[PDB]
This record gives structure tokens, sequence and C-alpha cells, in this order.
């Protein structure tokens, strides 16, 4: 199917040292590959993933040096941007970049993304045509005339049509029973008596890979979002992911009600109850 | 903006008394991203808490997921507990292997 | 592998 690959950065000003901290952290299909951390004893751009750990001494060096550069122009970003939005002297400030490539299921770029946040709110993007950019205010105008006259966005173009896409299919070979594999969820239900007549059923998702799931509970026929609860989507810490949705039920009525679970990786969607 | 720190606390894999499992303490929509985590056992700090890297998702907020080693009991309180400065004090959240 | 950026904000 599709893939992507994902450089998540971000910068952190702390009220009392002289230098921010900065992290990188890199995902293929939302697992994550490397990782830069400036707070590290050894600063570098570190394995991730047991696939990533072939590339050579170069590659890493030159990740590294990638990093150690993105560090200085966040740290200069970071003060240019205090006198943009007119900011004192201290406080804690933090600057995201989310950049990487889609590509479509034959292998070829989709989208491309090179976009900014400052204190967690969109700030400039390149759009989609890769060669404009939008800008969620007037600061952030100042910075794309700045990158308008300076041509950044070719650079960026450049990187998202060409080294984004062309790394990103090597790795896809080199790890590729983990990255172009799937696992469908282990799914089942187990059942909780509650207040007067009720008992509470939820069904549980266990171990699937990706993280995209969905389950609805049906009774009759009628697919049921009220009364339901839901919680968010969890990574279990080994490359999967659970979730579940519960939803109120009397005493007998367990027979009646049917959780669905939808996921890439199974055959067909999935159809359980409660098994006593 | 000041975001606070949602969190869930679950194992790895289904929960059997005296089985060696991983606990999860997954924490997110936080902001700034600087925050504590401690992992709990009947009020003490556990301890060998593995930390993820400080990641966020396509939405700008954060997440990260804290686990420890551990071997569920029925007769222990489990407990995450997060510091950050979007709250006047520190959240716990114990552990429900219901949940 | 990683973008770099070049003109500062």
């Amino acid at each position: 199917g599709p893939h992507s690959m994902r450089y998540f950065e971000t910068a952190v000003s702390r009220p009392g040292l002289e230098e921010p901290r900065y992290i990188s952290v890199g995902y293929v299909d939302n697992k994550e590959f490397v990782r830069f951390d400036s707070d590290a004893e050894n600063p570098r751009y570190e394995p991730r993933a047991p696939w990533m750990e072939q590339e050579g001494p170069e590659y890493w060096e030159r990740e590294t040096q990638k990093a150690k550069g993105q560090e200085q122009w966040f740290r200069v970003s970071l003060r240019n941007l205090l006198g943009y939005y007119n900011q004192s002297a201290g406080g804690s400030h933090t600057l995201q970049q989310m950049s990487g490539c889609d590509l479509g299921s034959d292998w070829r770029l989709l989208r491309g993304y090179l976009q900014f946040a400052y204190e967690g709110r969109d700030y400039i993007a390149l759009n989609e045509d890769l060669k404009t950019w939008t800008a969620a205010d007037m600061a952030a105008q100042i910075t794309r005339r700045k990158w308008e006259q300076s041509g950044a966005a070719e650079h960026y173009k450049a990187y998202l049509e060409g080294e984004c896409v062309e790394w990103l299919h090597r790795y896809l070979k080199n790890g590729n029973a983990t990255l172009l594999r799937t696992d469908s969820p282990k799914a089942h239900v187990t059942h909780h008596p509650r207040s007067k007549g009720e008992v509470t059923l939820r069904c549980w998702a266990l171990g699937f890979y990706p993280a995209d799931i969905t389950l609805t509970w049906q009774l009759n026929g009628e697919e049921l979002t009220q009364d339901m609860e839901l919680v968010e989507t969890r990574p279990a810490g080994d490359g999967t992911f659970q979730k579940w949705a519960s939803v109120v039920v009397p005493l007998g009525k367990e027979q009646n009600y049917t959780c669905r679970v939808y996921h890439e990786g199974l055959p067909e969607p999935l159809t359980l109850r409660w098994e006593p | 903006i000041q975001k606070t720190p949602q969190i869930q606390v679950y194992s790895r894999h289904p929960p059997e008394n005296g089985k060696p499992n991983i606990l999860n303490c997954y924490v997110t929509q936080f902001h700034p991203p600087h925050i504590e985590i401690q992992m709990l056992k009947n009020g003490k700090k556990i301890p060998k808490v593995e930390m993820s890297d400080m990641s966020f998702s396509k939405d700008w907020s954060f997440y990260i997921l804290a686990h420890t080693e551990f071997t569920p009991t029925e007769t222990d309180t489990y407990a995450c507990r997060v510091k950050h400065d979007s709250m006047a004090e520190p959240k716990t959240v114990y552990w429900d292997r219901d949940m | 592998k990683a973008v770099y950026n070049l003109a500062t904000m």
C-alpha cells in the first residue's frame, strides 16, 4: 500500500540556559526509525529500528551534521520569532517543524510537507504545489517574504521530490518484513456488571499495525454512536496499538449487541460479542 | 498557549498475575513539551522507567510514551504521575487492568 | 534522510 516518511523536529526555550533543547524524530510509516536529542551526552542521529542498523558511519555522520545545523537554525529562528511577536526576555517558547513525503501504493510522490508551528500554532506551511507558502499571520508574512526572496521553496521541493522519495524507497526495501507487513487486531469482548441491571460491554482491539482503526457497536443493526465510550488509539510499546470501545447494555441483552473492527490487516471487517 | 496532558495507563500485554509484562503511561496533547513522568507501585518510583522520544502529531500536539518492566499483581496499586506547567500540581492516573 | 533548512525565519 501507500507509505510515508516524516521528520518531526522540536526546539524549546526555557528561562535560564544559553541554548534550547532540540529534538528530531524520524518515522517511516509512523514507526520510529531515527532520533537526535541535543541533551544526550554525545548528540547524534541514532537508529530506532533494527533494519536501520545497517547504515554505515558515513550515513550517521552526514545526518548528524544536518541535525547540528538544524540546531543552529532553530536557535536563530527562536530569537527571530521573539522579536516578531514582541515577546520580551525569557518565557518558554517552542518551534516545531514537520516534513516529509507521502507515496501512493505505486511508490510515487503523492504529497510533500514542509511546515512549522510556533507556540503550538500554525506559522507557515509549504503549499501542496511545493512552490508557494501559506502564512498564518502577519509575523509569518515576514518569513514568507524572506523565503520568497531566497527561493527556499525550490530547496524544499528538491528534497521532497528527490532525496525524500529516493531514501524512503531504500528504507522500505531494507526493512521489508516490518514496514510492508501488517498486523491485524486480535479482537475480543470483556464483560463488566455495573449499576442496577446494567453491564458494560467493552470491545478490544489489540496488537494491530498500522494505528488507523475503527470500532463500532451495533444493536439489532443500527450503529450506536452516542452512549458509547472510546479511548484514543495507544501504542503498546512493541510496534503495535490498542483501542477499545465500550457501551451501556442491560442484563439479558448481551447477544443483541455486536462490535465491529475495521482495520487494513483484516481480510474483512470483524464481528463479535460476549462469550460466556 | 498551555495545554494539559491527557494520560492513559495500561499494559503492553493482557495482564496475568505473576507474569512479566510492560506497563505503559501514554501522555498526549500537552504544551509546551517540557514534562515530568513518574511511574509508581505502592507509591514508590518504579526503577527502570524508559522514556520515549519527545514526538508530536501532525496537528502539533506532543505525545510521549513512558514504560517499565513489571509483574502485575492483584495486591498492589500501580500508577503514573505527571508534572507539567499547565497544572498547578501533579496529576496521577491509576492502572486498571480492565482499561 | 532528513531535510535541512536554509534561510532562517
